[PDB]
């Protein structure tokens, strides 16, 4: 999962 | 609480991204990678033939698209140089004006993250180890030189950020991960001389250099950090100095300066921090578009200002490292830069509103109105 | 080779 | 103790 793409 | 316009810094769109036929799909921090303010990275995904568009921002935003056959691609800093990896195990570099295959090996464990510390060296981190690759010293098939091992505190976390300083001796590993509904950042400090790492919680970090009065002409090495707390919401930026010359009578005085949030951006956190060692400007930008200027020497916020309404996922420095360029999640490419020729304007509107408090507050309780 |  | 004050 991308965290900075939330 | 200021325009754009009035305070003192200028604002370009290098590229719209999406004006250039680039899906929003491959918008994100994964796909579009962005290591300067020369190449922008598109990774397309599409149909098993992947594809790579290289955005040449200094030639006219210039597409270059070749079929690749990885999971990640990024660009060197300046050179026409794309480092290619897949499987996260298989790593390929390629000059693309010679032809000429400048690396090519096989890590034992899998690649997560990756970027170019500086124009000569390009630094891997792995899910336990951190190493560095020296693609130009000619030796096609040598594998990365391990640095050290990642800290603990990186465990569980998404490695986002690996910096590093000109002598290429003091790093820094940033990480996130999600908690009490927020994103907190830790951190992996690193001297290679003294073979020793430390802990410390926070979003960016970045090693620079400042001249002191007194230092003649040499300068003092600093790092710039910041954080914000996942718990407490409190965010805060710290300047410290690195390896001291005693030599030099002065040395730069630790600074610690709350960053700023607004109430409707209790999510947001720092995405990104440059600086500008010419004019010792300090540029945080958070992931909804706030920038904030600080000066480098005290640490003193000069500025706060909103540049986008879209999310950012990804920065760089900007002209000469003198400014920040970012990527939002629309696609376009915003640069922001100090412009020392509009301080003297921007100054003298201060003036005129200070002027002009001061009258309203002699209209209150202050000793005047004659 | 991973690009051409 | 630690490299830095941080």
């Amino acid at each position: 999962q991308d965290l900075l793409d939330l | 609480a200021m325009a754009m316009s009035d305070l003192p810094i200028e604002f370009t769109e290098l590229v719209d991204l999406m004006s250039l036929g680039i899906s929003p799909q491959f918008l994100d921090f994964r796909s579009t990678t962005f290591e300067s303010d020369h190449f922008v990275t598109v990774r397309e995904t599409k149909d098993g033939t992947n594809s790579v568009a290289i955005v040449d921002l200094a030639k006219g935003n210039e597409v270059t698209r070749k079929n690749m056959g990885g999971d990640s691609a990024i660009m060197h800093p300046s050179q026409m140089v794309i480092s290619v990896r897949a499987n996260g195990t298989i790593v390929q570099i390629f000059n693309l004006e010679t032809k000429s295959k400048l690396k090519s090996f096989t890590l034992d464990e899998p690649v997560i993250f990756w970027r170019w510390l500086s124009e000569t060296t390009l630094g891997f981190v792995t899910a336990r180890s951190i190493l560095t690759s020296n693609v130009f010293d000619g030796n096609v098939n040598a594998k990365p030189q391990l640095l050290t091992l990642r800290h603990a505190n990186l465990n569980n976390t998404q490695i986002i950020n690996f910096v590093a300083n000109k002598n290429l001796d003091w790093f820094a590993v940033v990480g996130i991960l999600q908690e009490n509904g927020r994103i907190a950042g830790r951190i992996q400090l690193f001297s290679k001389q003294r073979n020793i790492s430390q802990a410390i919680d926070g979003h960016v970090a970045i090693f620079t250099n400042i001249l002191l009065e007194g230092n003649g002409s040499t300068p003092v090495q600093v790092f710039v950090t910041g954080n914000r707390n996942a718990t407490t919401g409190a965010g805060e930026l710290r300047i410290i100095e690195i390896d001291h010359d005693a030599s030099l009578p002065s040395q730069y005085q630790k600074e610690t300066t709350d960053i700023f949030f607004p109430p409707d951006a209790t999510n947001d956190f720092p995405i990104a921090v440059q600086v500008s060692e010419k004019y010792g400007i300090i540029y945080l930008l958070t992931k909804y578009g706030f920038i904030h200027l600080y000066e480098l020497e005290t640490g003193t916020n000069l500025f706060v200002n909103r540049i986008t309404a879209e999310s950012v996922f990804t920065a760089a420095p900007y002209n000469h490292e003198n400014g920040i360029a970012c990527i939002n999640k629309k696609g376009q490419v915003l640069a922001v830069e100090i412009s020392t020729s509009q301080i003297v304007p921007y100054i003298l509107n201060k003036l005129s509103n200070v002027a002009l408090a001061l009258i309203v507050a002699t209209r209150g309780g202050l000793p005047g109105a004659d």
